[PDB]
């Protein structure tokens, strides 16, 4: 019944966004909530933030 | 057309039913439609062809 | 109530350098410094290339052939390349290498307001003799982090296939810390410094940047229906010839508004508008339920 | 390069002595950054 | 009737065939989200019946 199949074949590049699933290899789950902006992350003396 | 009336009547018909027939008809319809074809009258037509 | 101002600024590196302030008042130094850093990392003009067209590529997802480097790699590497434009808030530069070896930063034809920061910059590696790419790096300007993906709403015919757009890294920041340290000038009672101690990729310089900071910082003080819509879409919705659509446009015709106006008399008087193209228009039109000689009467409202 | 300022304000403030003031439009970080300075120097000085 | 994976499509604008080549697929490396027509597929349906 099939005269002829066009296969196109998608590349799509997704980030990450709030809802996603994280975890460590320790059996720590978890969700990410909001993405903080580099101005409000808690940072060191050195002034690298985390 | 069959507008909010049952099935829709030949020209001839519409001719018979409102006594002055044939030709005559033919041409205020032409007429009729066109006064519909201008805008602001067109324009709540147009939006429901996709 | 005395106001502070800036004293020796170390240049310690290309990189970053330290910038000082002497005359700090009680615990001003936390006050001033931290939201310093903060407009500091947040808000500052950036060069960071937004769009690539390279030489046989028609996505991001291809390997070139004589070169190594993925190219969706080539374009995370351009993206870490570092210029500063001075007249130009757009510039578009050109890339151009063969035979075997890296490609650095060196290797783009160098342009008026073009300054490149690392020269030694790796874009991509080339691994055989005769092998050869071309490229146009797209330069634009622009404040903080705008990824590739909200760069389209907007549209407008992104056509050229060939482009790939990349997300915006605009911003000279990596890393600012300000440390306060109890400053004693000759006479008073007891003041503090401002260390701040900051991080660039050498586009900016630190006066400059420290300036344009306090600058926003204080500038943020500066207060603590009839008619059809189709009338209104461009020619290029009427989806005509090209020779038509160049034709009406040479006529001061760039709307339908503009053409249902026209009659076929004056059209007919155009230099470039023969019968086959009124044919045309007249057949578009009437299939969209238009016509020409159409009066709207009030054109154009606002 | 264009900045934002705000646009839209409406102090509503209770009594006298208190009051609650409020700005809509600003640019991601710089509510904190203003509110922070302007509460430290409304504290301490 | 047999399908066709022909450009021609009902109701398009040239927004819609711009991304399709002549015989109707969609060309390589062309980015694309959400409702663009990859492969222009038709199928015979006779008389409507309004």
């Amino acid at each position: 019944g099939v005269l002829k199949i066009v296969k196109v074949y998608l590349a799509v590049k997704r980030r990450i966004q709030p809802g996603d699933k994280m975890a460590g290899r320790h059996g720590n789950k978890g969700v990410i909530s909001k993405i903080n902006p580099i101005e409000d992350m808690p940072y060191d003396e050195n002034g690298t933030p985390v | 057309f069959g507008i909010d009336m049952n099935t829709d009547y030949t020209l001839e018909e519409v001719g018979k039913q409102f006594d002055v027939t044939r030709e005559r008809i033919r041409q205020i319809e032409a007429k009729a439609l066109r006064k519909l074809r201008h805008p602001s009258r067109s324009e709540v037509l147009r939006s429901f062809l996709d | 109530f005395l106001k502070p101002r800036l004293v020796d600024i170390e240049q310690v590196s290309s990189t970053h350098a330290k910038v000082t302030l002497e005359p700090l008042e009680r615990g001003f130094g936390h006050t001033l410094g931290n939201a310093l850093r903060r407009i500091l990392l947040s808000s500052m003009p950036g060069c960071a290339v937004t769009e690539v067209e390279i030489d046989g590529v028609l996505h991001e997802y291809s390997t070139k052939e004589g070169v190594q480097e993925d190219i969706l790699e080539i374009l995370l590497n351009l993206k870490g390349l570092a210029v500063r434009v001075q007249g130009k808030d757009e510039v578009i530069l050109t890339l151009n290498k063969s035979g075997i070896g890296p490609v650095t930063a060196a290797d783009i034809t160098h342009d008026g307001d073009v300054e490149i920061v690392k020269p030694q910059h790796v874009i991509c590696h080339l691994t055989d003799e005769n092998a050869s790419i071309s490229m146009r790096i797209k330069v634009q300007r622009g404040r903080g982090y705008v990824p590739a993906s909200t760069r389209i709403h907007s549209e407008e015919d992104e056509r050229p296939i060939g482009r790939l757009l990349v997300d915006a890294c605009y911003s000279p920041v990596e890393r600012i810390a300000y440390n306060v340290e109890a400053a004693r000038v000759e006479q008073r009672t007891d003041l503090d410094k401002l260390v701040i101690e900051m991080e660039t990729n050498g586009t900016i310089d630190p006066e400059e940047a420290i300036r344009r900071a306090a600058t926003i910082l204080a500038e943020q003080l500066e207060a603590f229906p009839e008619f059809d819509p189709i009338l209104l879409r461009p020619v290029d919705d009427l989806e005509l010839t090209v020779r038509s659509a160049n034709c009406l446009k040479a006529e001061a015709i760039h709307y339908i508004g503009d053409l249902v106006q026209r009659t076929e008399v004056e059209l007919l008087k155009t230099p470039n508008l023969g019968k086959k193209s009124l044919t045309e228009i007249k057949d578009v039109l009437a299939s969209r339920g238009l016509s020409l000689g159409m009066r709207l009467e009030n054109w154009p409202p606002a | 390069t264009e900045f934002l300022k705000p646009r839209l304000v409406d102090i509503e403030q209770v009594s006298s002595t208190h009051a609650k003031v409020t700005l809509e439009p600003l640019e991601r970080g710089f509510g904190h950054t203003l509110g922070n300075a302007l509460r430290r120097i409304l504290l301490s000085s | 009737g047999p399908e066709e994976i022909t450009a021609d499509i009902p109701n398009v604008g040239e927004a819609a065939l711009s991304k399709l080549d002549e015989s109707g697929i969609v060309y390589i490396g062309a980015e694309v989200t959400g409702g663009d027509i990859l492969v222009g597929k038709v199928t015979p349906k006779g008389e409507t019946q309004l």
